[PDB]
């Protein structure tokens, strides 16, 4: 039902900014963010992933 | 830091340019000569223009 | 580049294509591991 | 610009943000805010909640080496090479086996 | 709209890499020398330079 | 008061281009403050030489504790302001004969990549009076009685450990030369090689264009300097001087640059 | 503006505010928002979470 996360694990980055000015290894470093939806939604994806536990 | 900018798209002609020019947020552009008079001038600019020199 | 038609394909389904987008890659920062690159943004997304 | 933040289960939160100019497209001919209750009905494109999606795809294959220099203890002029569980490989050009890789102590 | 597809960069260390050309619209290929990559633990490459 | 690294005598000819090896490990690092004030208590559980050990617990500096056994959750509690005054120490509020065994108390800093650590050997009688704390020599052994909680102390209160300033700033490499015969602290000023990555070189422009030392310098932990065209004025005793005045880091190695013996040298030390 | 506040030990929120006009100058000549990854180093003045002044 919606396995399609077999072979997956959140895949920890290096954001140019995890706050307070300088640059940090985040889990949520954002690698792709894409709006061509003309609706203004934003598509992000992020380094770790949701839902499967 | 400090960010970097994007390298323009530049068309060439008998005697003179034309710098097709790329912002994404304000930034400047200058120009001058290297003669007896520097001739300077610059600009602030925020949108896809294109410029000739 | 960064003019209307710098991706150019003969039919929405046409698996080979035509592009003249500017690609140049210039050298990465000290000790971190990343692609960086200059691109000549979308004439299409802009040109709208 | 764009953030993204969220607390763990040791409860310390964390914001990546990246700078992006995000710019809302205009539709029509009016730069509105929110739509109201008395529209026209102008076409335009979203985004929609398919989960089974075709022919949008990324490549899945294997990790590169996960390097750390805190599983290393001095045992009395020696390199311990604690491993937690995993397999990990070690180098050197000192005397012994200066590389290999290992998979416990 | 075209999408600028960038696999993950071929990091050699304590080797030269070489580039292979293909035939792909606006192909791109660089050999960076001297780069000391840093992952959690320190430089992912054992060789300095 | 400055420690020695490692001491060389360094003879090469003339007309060929110098290398004055500087390398350390435990100055690596970067323009960014990517988690510099990070540290790690874990506490580890063996049983004997003949047992594999088993990471029990862990926690990151400004944070709070990971228990990897579920049962063990809520049971094995260090105080969540340990990091403030240096009380490492150890609740566990009810013990059982399955805890018996040596416990390990680690505390390591990830800048100075510093581990520290002390064992303590739990055991857990049925008789409250045969109950006694004692130091077996080289470490503390533990005598508890089934379901007593456990306060196992683990206390260092340097200055690295406690939660004060911690941020470095001004860790610093000195290049120096002390010339022939010329005698010492009246020595030339050669370079400075600030963790920010700025460099300031005193002296003549015949001086200042044969010094340098690659731009990934303490990104590398490498502070060889290379110079090229070797004259006599670049013959004398060279000092790499490492200063981490914030974690009690300060070494230096010593250079006496001799030029003479261009492939009959014999390399001192 | 700028607005400081906290809650009391009993319940009130307390939220004192001042009229500041907080502009950061710019570095260099781009009217950036935020650290990129990929950027020139530019010298700026800052602060330290140091007490031993
Ligand atoms: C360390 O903390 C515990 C509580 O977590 C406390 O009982 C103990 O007295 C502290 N140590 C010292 C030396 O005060």
């Amino acid at each position: 039902n919606f396995n399609v996360y077999k072979a997956t694990r959140p895949y920890l980055a290096h954001c140019p900014d995890c706050g307070e000015g300088h640059s940090c290894h985040s889990p949520i470093a954002l690698e792709r963010i894409r709006n061509e939806a003309t609706d203004g939604t934003l598509k992000i994806q992020v380094s770790l992933q949701i839902g499967i536990k | 830091r400090v960010p970097k900018a994007r390298n323009p798209t530049v068309t060439y002609g008998k005697n003179q340019v034309t710098m097709l020019l790329y912002p994404d947020h304000p930034t400047l552009l200058s120009y001058r000569n290297m003669g007896q008079e520097p001739n300077y001038h610059e600009e602030w600019v925020t949108h896809k223009k294109e410029v000739t020199l | 580049p960064g003019q209307f038609g710098d991706i150019q394909s003969r039919t929405p389904e046409s698996k080979d294509v035509y592009a003249n987008t500017q690609l140049v890659l210039q050298r990465p920062a000290a000790g971190t591991v990343h692609v960086p690159y200059s691109q000549a943004p979308s004439g299409f997304k802009y040109w709208l | 610009t764009l953030t993204v933040g969220f607390t763990d289960s040791r409860k310390i939160s964390h914001t990546c943000t990246h700078p992006f100019h995000h710019e809302p497209p205009v539709i029509g001919r009016e730069r509105f805010h929110s739509r109201p209750q008395h529209g026209k009905e102008l076409p335009c494109s979203t985004y929609v909640q398919s989960t089974a999606a075709t022919a949008e795809e990324i490549e899945v294959h294997m990790p590169p080496d996960t390097p750390d220099r805190t599983l290393m203890t001095q045992q009395s002029g020696n390199v311990k090479i604690t491993v937690n569980g995993q397999t990990v490989r070690y180098k050197c050009n000192c005397g012994g086996s200066n590389e290999g890789l290992t998979t416990t102590d | 709209e075209y999408k600028t597809v960038i696999p993950s960069p071929y990091v050699k260390c304590c080797g030269t890499a070489e580039c292979k050309d293909k035939s792909l619209p606006d192909y791109s290929c660089k050999v960076f020398t001297g780069v000391y990559p840093f992952m959690w633990g320190g430089a992912y490459c054992f060789c300095d330079a | 008061s400055s420690s020695l690294v490692s001491e060389s005598v360094v003879s090469l000819a003339a007309g060929t281009q110098a290398v004055l090896r500087c390398q350390s490990p435990r100055m690596v690092w970067t323009q960014d403050r990517l988690h510099d004030r990070q540290r790690v208590v874990h506490w580890d559980l063996s049983g004997g030489p003949g047992s594999q050990r088993r990471r029990l617990v862990d926690m990151y500096s400004a944070g709070e504790q990971r228990v990897y056994e579920p049962r063990d959750r809520d049971r094995l509690l260090l105080s969540p302001s340990a990091f403030h005054d240096g009380n490492f120490s150890l609740l566990i509020r009810a013990v059982d004969r399955g805890d018996e065994g040596v416990y390990t108390c680690n505390l390591h800093h990830h800048y100075c990549h510093l581990d520290e650590s002390l064992a303590v050997r739990l055991e857990v009688t049925e008789d409250p009076l045969l109950s006694r704390a004692y130091w077996d020599g080289e470490k503390e052994v533990l005598v508890v009685a089934h379901g007593a909680p456990a306060l196992m102390t683990c206390i260092n209160r340097a200055h690295v450990w406690t939660d004060r300033h911690l941020e470095e700033a001004q860790q610093v490499v000195h290049w120096d030369r002390q010339l022939p015969g010329v005698s010492h602290d009246r020595a030339d000023r050669l370079l400075d090689l600030y963790a920010s990555g700025e460099r300031r070189a005193y002296g003549p422009p015949f001086l200042r264009d044969r010094v340098s030392v690659n731009t990934n310098a303490f990104a590398r932990g490498d502070f060889s300097l290379r110079i090229d065209e070797l004259e006599r004025a670049d013959e004398g005793i060279y000092s790499c001087h490492l200063h981490h005045h914030y974690c009690g880091l300060h070494e230096r190695r010593v250079f006496h640059l001799q030029v003479t013996e261009p492939a009959f040298e014999p390399p001192s030390a």
